[PDB]
RNA sequence: AGUGGAGCCUGCGGCUUAAUUUGACUCAACACGGGAAACCUCACCCGGCCCGGACACGGACAGGAUUGACAGAUUGAUAGCUCUUUCUCGAUUCCGUGGGUGGUGGUGCAUGGCCGUUCUUAGUUGGUGGAGCGAUUUGUCUGGCGAUAACGAACGAGACUCUGGCAUGCUAACUAGUUACGCGACCGGUCGGCGUAACUUCUUAGAGGGACAAGUGGCGUUCAGCCACCCGAGAUUGAGCAAUAACAGGUCUGUGAUGCCCUUAGAUGUCCGGGGCUGCACGCGCGCUACACUGACUGGCUCAGCGUGUCCUACGCCGGCAGGCGCGGGUAACCCGUUGAACCCCAUUCGUGAUGGGGAUCGGGGAUUGCAAUUAUUCCCC
């Protein structure tokens, strides 16, 4: 059983980061080969709306971005010790996407 | 009228078939990345759903 | 007090590990309940005799508290420019000549 | 509007005592209603019905309509579908 | 099948605030505060912060079944899927959100709006703010619309601080003769540890530590331990 | 460097029109109302259809209250819209009375919210001390060191948050590569051509460092500062948020935010059909392309970044061209995409003239988009 992938996703790092840390410190614990956690490109999404809603003042806009942090990290393991892995270090605004082989 | 003629036109593609998903407006809509929102609409939630105006 | 650059005393204390001892959480909580001083009075009709109660305890209509309370009471209803604060939390007797130079 | 619709509304609306909506006169049939045929239109005004009545309670939200039911509306679709009152909505059920 | 992260996390902030609109039209006369939600696979789990949770549980547990329904039939996602748990917020006080709606409660009370309005301000001062805004404006005297505001403690306007130590809460209350506008801003302490407010202390604000005063020298000693 | 001068695109008025809806009129309206409107949008004009009158009362109603409908007349309409023709339907109603909804209907000079402006200003408020019975004053400071009954705060300004610049140090990388060694190809080399071992320099993104008037020397009531030189990546970029007090600034036309008024069934509610928003004598603007030799025409050589993507596309074939087909990838640093853009560079031709510059104005065919391109939607070529 090889080439199990985990994609970590949030919105800000200092949740992401935070148990992105407390997910390869597991498989240290249980001394699995895991690769270190590449960062797949922040893409940061662009919204530019007129600040009036009457089409009135200086025309100033607004300038919102969201941005989203991408995380991969790989592991070698049969796929019981990724649930046990994964599913304890729940953490809220952070998703935790998960593909085997 | 009837059925045949009460929507007898095609309400498929054009501004008329997308309303804001809130206030159900035809005008200033935002159809990027599947908000369909108000453009008024969508900066009373924009930190709701979590924009920031950074720079 | 407010000062931006603060002194800290983080040398001179001794010991602490229970931060969080149970004595300064009293849960404040009067403001939905009936404990809220900023509550409607449900007014009580003016008795015709011109007093309440019989004895030595009797609380007349002319009243010094009672028409101070009312006083402020009333001055809260003032014209938004004009300044009024919190005499409700503390208590306030406002007489009538003062509240009446104040309503001219 | 025909009765089979008012009657298939009726169902629904005793077992959970939530009813939907999407405000669309011109959009045909009901997700919720399956193969009965029902369009949104007739169960908007089969409820508003009801709200002049006091029979539901609205709550407008993002063009959906909110649908509940009352202490006294209980007993009557009781009467309507002659349900006997030994059977229980899901309104106490659990706990 | 499933669409690209990037439409799935706009359309996972428009799922929280349908909820958050929908539990507002709802319990503004219950003392709502907000929304929690934490999304497990088994079921999501979200959490109604309101003070009083026995109004919004009702007598046995009947209106959050309701609306527990409701939220299931709304947003599609199958049945056993949707968890709802009322809970008490930590402090009333501070949470600018339920409290420019116990202020809007007031007003449709029939109360003064300088009485309930010191009562609110008040209220929250004492609940551990270091600061806070309460701003009425519309039809408060006649035809002609004023303004008032309540000015206490300390405030601060400009700068990234502002995202993290004020609570910006703008509510309408509907009355006989027209709409008041209300705007409650509480400004947090700096409570670290705390959950009262943000760890992060303000931008600006520097502590410096007292000497811990050593022992001036007298005479050289060589002390074998 | 421009605009104003030319042609033209789009907003304004004036003018016609059944309508050429409307808001907005110095900066603080005029490519603004996300307003590039064929139907929708859409409010405006003409015509037609429906009730979607909730609810409560009175009457009618089962021996029917009604609904829907073939054929013909009419109709733009396989509009039972009305009549004839009589077929359906089982209270789901109908007529008045009250009274609720529905409005992109009227007041933004009745409101909220949001925004613009004064103002991107440089100010605003408190507390303590002293003078005065008091209004008030000092602070909130005369001077060109020195006086100095004053001292301290808070907001704003800065700080901050995001971004640009530096790290051959750290963290790691088959969804980015690099190095090496083999395989192959063509003349020790070039390969974006092929695979495993070296690594993070490049590419990514996290932490932490880095710059603080830094240093030195001249000029300055030698004061705040100025000039030169050095160390340096940098002696610093660009934004965002923005006080106190105000405008009778803009927005019921963004909302199921909204007080009253109006309309409410030969409807200001829908829906549908055709128009209009774009007309055209004339003035006002934002702007594109130009008036050419630093130019144009025709080849080759060419090097990006921000981003989008179920609609982005790769690839073969048919057609110059737009486009069709046939298959694949991409829900995404994996595929378009090594994003092989344009100005640019190198060769040819034209030579100061309304010229090949510059393309407006018009006639044709041809192809997609879509019920529908006539008031040319756009695109190709004469
Ligand atoms: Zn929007």
């Amino acid at each position: 059983i090889h080439r199990i992938r985990i994609t970590l996703t949030s919105r800000n790092v200092k949740s992401l980061e935070k148990v992105c840390a407390d997910l390869i410190r597991g498989a240290k614990e249980k001394n699995l080969k895991v690769k270190g956690p590449v960062r797949m490109p922040t893409k940061t999404l662009r919204i530019t709306t007129r600040k009036t809603p009457c089409g009135e003042g200086s025309k100033t806009w607004d300038r919102f971005q969201m941005r989203i942090h991408k995380r991969l990290i790989d592991l070698h393991s049969p796929s019981e010790i990724v649930k046990q892995i994964t599913s304890i270090s729940i953490e809220p605004g952070v998703e935790v996407e998960v593909t085997i082989a | 009228g009837h059925q045949q003629l009460y929507w007898s036109h095609p309400r498929k593609f054009g501004q008329g078939s997308r309303s804001c998903r809130v206030c159900s407006n035809r005008h200033g809509l935002i159809r990027k990345y599947g908000l369909n929102m108000c453009r008024q609409c969508f900066r009373q939630y924009a930190k709701d759903i979590g924009f920031i105006k950074l720079d | 007090g407010d000062s931006k650059v603060s002194i800290s005393f983080e040398n001179y204390r001794k010991v602490h590990p229970y931060e969080d001892s149970d004595s300064s959480e009293d849960e404040v909580d009067w403001q939905d309940t009936r404990d809220d001083p900023y509550r409607p009075a449900k007014p009580v009709p003016t008795p015709k005799k011109g007093f309440i109660g019989k004895g030595k305890d009797i609380t007349t209509k002319h009243d010094e508290v009672v028409c101070g309370r009312k006083n402020t009471a009333r001055m809260e209803n003032f014209a938004p420019e004009f300044q009024v604060g919190d005499g409700i939390g503390m208590d306030l007797k406002l007489s009538n000549h003062v509240f009446n130079a104040l309503k001219q | 509007m025909p009765k089979k619709n008012r009657i298939a509304i009726y169902e629904l609306l005793f077992k959970e005592g939530v009813m939907v909506a999407k405000k669309d006169v011109h959009m045909p049939k009901h997700p919720e209603l399956a193969d009965k045929n029902v369009p949104n239109l007739h169960v908007m005004k089969a409820m508003q019905s009801l709200k002049s009545r006091g029979y539901v309670k609205e709550q407008f939200a993002w063009r959906h309509f909110y649908w509940y039911l009352t202490n006294e509306g209980i007993q009557y679709l009781r009467d309507y579908l002659h349900l006997p009152p030994e059977i229980v909505p899901a309104t106490l059920r659990r706990s | 099948v499933q669409i690209s992260k990037k439409r799935k996390f706009v359309a996972d902030g428009i799922f929280k605030a349908e909820l958050n609109e929908f539990l507002t039209r709802e319990l503004a006369e219950d003392g709502y505060s907000g929304v929690e939600v934490r999304v497990t696979p088994t079921r999501t789990e979200i959490i109604i912060l309101a003070t009083r949770t026995q109004n919004v549980l009702g007598e046995k547990g009947r209106r959050i079944r309701e609306l527990t329904a409701v939220v299931q039939k709304r947003f599609g996602f199958p049945e056993g899927s949707v968890e709802l748990y009322a809970e008490k917020v930590a402090t009333r006080g501070l949470c600018a959100i339920a409290q420019a709606e116990s202020l809007r409660y007031k007003l449709l009370g029939g109360l003064a709006v300088r009485r309930a309005c010191y009562g609110v301000l008040r209220f929250i001062m004492e609940s551990g703010a270091k600061g806070c805004e309460v701003v009425v404006s519309g039809k408060l005297r006649g035809q002609r619309a004023k303004s008032m505001k309540f000015v206490d403690g300390l405030m601060i306007h400009s700068g990234d601080p502002v995202n993290y130590y004020v609570d910006t809460a703008v509510r309408h209350v509907l009355l006989r003769q027209g709409v008041l506008g209300i705007k409650v801003k509480i400004m947090l302490p700096w409570d670290p540890t705390g959950k009262i407010g943000p760890k992060k202390p303000l931008p600006d604000h520097v502590s410096i530590v007292e000497p811990k005063d050593e022992i001036l020298p007298t005479t050289p000693i060589s002390e074998q331990k």
